[PDB]
């Protein structure tokens, strides 16, 4: 006779991380728009005919 | 006149008078000062930098476009504000000195 079992195998699975995307605000906005154009307003046309 | 510094001559003197008989209670004389200097600049300048650290990042945006608002309209918004500090930079030391038009006309020189 061959005594019985003795034999196991673990519940193991080992851990890992996937499609984890690095969506922090830090780098979160591009767009700009000018703070107006130069413009003279300080001179008269003095055009007295 | 003792002060020159402190004011722009461009604008001529600067000030409005007024002359009531009533002062506020408990009190023989007072007034009121009001006005706007090109120091005051540094508001808008301030709260644009401070905007800008918020919103190159989106960072506290999602509670604004939350009730329906969009980001261009803040784009609109900052630029009207660095405007308005171009706008006192424009006035910031600007020139009181006099200017004029000329007549490309000579004579017959004898002197």
């Amino acid at each position: 006779h061959v005594p019985g079992g003795g034999s196991v195998q673990i519940v193991y699975k080992p851990v890992d991380l996937s499609k984890v995307t690095s969506k922090c605000g830090s780098l979160g906005n591009i767009h700009h728009k000018p703070g107006g154009g130069q413009v003279e307003v300080k001179s008269e046309k003095l055009d007295f005919k | 006149n003792k002060n020159s510094s402190y004011f722009v001559e461009w604008i001529p003197n600067n000030v409005k008078t007024a002359v009531c008989d009533i002062p506020p209670r408990g009190l023989k004389m007072s007034a009121t000062f009001i006005g706007n200097s090109t120091a005051i600049q540094e508001l808008f300048k301030r709260i644009s930098e401070q905007f800008t650290a918020m919103f190159r990042r989106k960072a506290f945006l999602h509670w604004y476009t939350g009730e329906g608002m969009d980001e261009m309209e803040f784009t609109e918004a900052e630029s009207n504000m660095n405007d308005l500090v171009s706008e006192y930079q424009q006035y910031q030391d600007a020139t009181a000195d006099e200017q004029g038009e000329f007549e490309e006309e000579g004579e017959e020189d004898e002197a």
